[PDB]
């Protein structure tokens, strides 16, 4: 469900 | 470039990645592997500053590949690179069929009891690490012709029989990685035409689950504009995986 990547 | 504009601006510079992959399974009663494939996109939204030359890396060669198109903006040699439209755009499409992982498997057994009724048990067993959980899962059960009415019990989830599809049809909200769950029905039959054995259609699942069946991860997307006065640790990223059932039938 979007997880940081940065 | 005549698919990006020169003079683009954000305060707030930040991207976004969808993979998205649908999985694709044929299995014997046994519980041979007859068929299986993905397919799969990648899909980009990008609120970036300038003009930038982004580099995008997967584990790609760690899974296998088959064959893969790109979008205009992708120049060819390897890691890829371009330099993105604003906004939403299809970055690359593929396909894969070694080492897939198959998030469910389903187990049938099946009875017969004089002409009169059918038993029916079907296990389905989750495939994933239990961090994450699947969900919108529908199991379809096919009921012959001749068939009068159905009875099921399930301790997860709720199933009804729909006589206008000859299906039971069994649905559950949400469910974890390394479980277990079963359904038992029984099937009242009609007298019938005596030389009519039944075709036993396959049973088939949908589901959406959070990773990449494929086993295809990201492994860096970095961003470099020279002219402007931001670099890649200033950009804000986010990467999420959506892996949805194609055909997936299993054979009774």
């Amino acid at each position: 469900s979007y997880r940081p990547y940065a | 470039i005549g698919w990006r504009r020169e003079g683009i601006k954000y305060r707030r510079n930040e991207l976004f990645l969808d993979v998205l992959e649908s999985v694709n399974l044929l299995m014997s009663p046994q519980g041979q592997v007859l068929s299986a494939h993905v397919s799969g996109r990648v899909v980009m939204k990008s609120y970036l500053s300038g003009m930038p030359e982004c580099k995008f890396g997967m584990n790609d060669k760690s899974i296998a590949i088959d064959d893969c198109t790109f979008h205009q903006c992708v120049r060819l040699s390897r890691s890829i690179s371009f330099i993105p439209p604003d906004g939403e755009f299809e970055l690359m499409r593929y396909r894969t069929t070694k080492d897939i992982i198959l998030p469910f498997r389903v187990i049938p057994l099946v009875r017969e009891v004089g002409r009169t009724k059918l038993e029916v048990k079907v296990v389905i067993k989750s495939n994933f690490k239990p961090s994450l959980l699947a969900q919108k899962i529908e199991v379809r059960i096919p009921t012959p012709l001749n068939t009068s009415g159905v009875q099921v019990i399930c301790m997860k989830g709720k199933a009804k029989y729909k006589a206008s599809e000859n299906a039971i049809v069994w649905k559950i909200k949400r469910m974890a990685g390394m479980k277990e769950s079963q359904i038992s029905a029984e099937i009242e039959l009609l007298p019938t035409n005596d030389k009519k054995k039944w075709a036993r259609p396959p049973i088939s699942m949908n589901f959406e689950v959070p990773f990449a069946p494929s086993g295809l991860k990201v492994r860096y997307l970095k961003v470099f504009e020279p002219k402007l006065n931001y670099s890649d640790h200033d950009v804000i990223k986010w990467v999420r995986y959506i892996g949805r059932s194609g055909i997936y039938e299993t054979r009774c």
